[PDB]
């Protein structure tokens, strides 16, 4: 909205994390690189170890 | 029967064929542990098909040793 | 040499910090496709030469 | 308010090249200068922490 939208727009994707190590990183090849984002943001997950 | 289970993989231009059998022939060798060896190759390598075939190879082969060769740079 | 190439002045900055630069024997350690680069600026530089 | 910038690969299969473009996004983020923010003053250092 504040930013100009007529010129370039924003979309957002994003995953619930997985306990298992293979799903982030192939969440990353199909599910984050299919999509062409641009950038990626990462956080702790709720439960940690 | 005593025998360990093993994988090899050959990727790119380049083919294995005759001689990767010669050296299963030439394999047997003396040991009292024999090698099983379950042999894939693919025309195209790559970091989602690499991942995906080794672990998809480990469901049916369940293999304790992988051999990876290529004609990539 | 640290190098990187970073924005649009890793030129400049690779190219000033290599400049300087007089000695006869080089050891250098890139990725392959670095290596081409490097060597093109190298070419430019004249570090190539006799 | 950059130029020539190509779009990311689309999916991982059959793009053993990387992309010319990003590197540049990730200098201008670094750049940033929207100070005002929430959390505090926002600049990025040069190992981008």
């Amino acid at each position: 909205k504040r930013h100009f939208t007529r010129k370039i727009q924003l979309n957002a994707t994003s995953v619930t994390h997985r306990p298992n190590a293979i799903q982030m990183a192939l969440s990353v090849c199909e599910d984050l690189i299919s999509s062409q984002v641009y950038a990626i943001l990462v956080s702790h997950p709720p439960a940690p170890t | 029967h005593p025998n360990m289970d093993i994988a090899v993989i050959l990727v790119g231009t380049t083919e294995e064929v005759a001689i990767k059998d010669v050296h299963e022939k030439d394999d047997f060798h003396h040991l009292p542990v024999t090698p099983r060896v379950e042999l894939v190759t693919m025309q195209e390598s790559d970091p989602k098909s690499i991942i995906t075939r080794i672990c998809d190879l480990m469901s049916d082969k369940k293999v304790q040793g992988v051999v990876f060769g290529d004609d990539t740079d | 040499i640290h190098l990187d190439m970073s924005l649009d002045d890793i030129d400049s900055k690779i190219q000033n910090q290599l400049k300087k630069l007089q000695s006869p024997v080089i050891l250098l350690y890139c990725t392959k496709e670095e290596a081409t680069y490097i060597f093109e600026v190298a070419h430019s530089v004249g570090l190539t030469g006799y | 308010e950059m130029e020539q910038i190509t779009d990311p690969p689309r999916g991982c299969v059959g793009n053993t090249n990387i992309w010319k473009t990003g590197p540049l996004f990730k200098r201008v983020l670094m750049s940033s200068k929207y100070p005002d923010g929430v959390t505090g003053r926002i600049e990025f250092n040069e190992d981008g922490d």
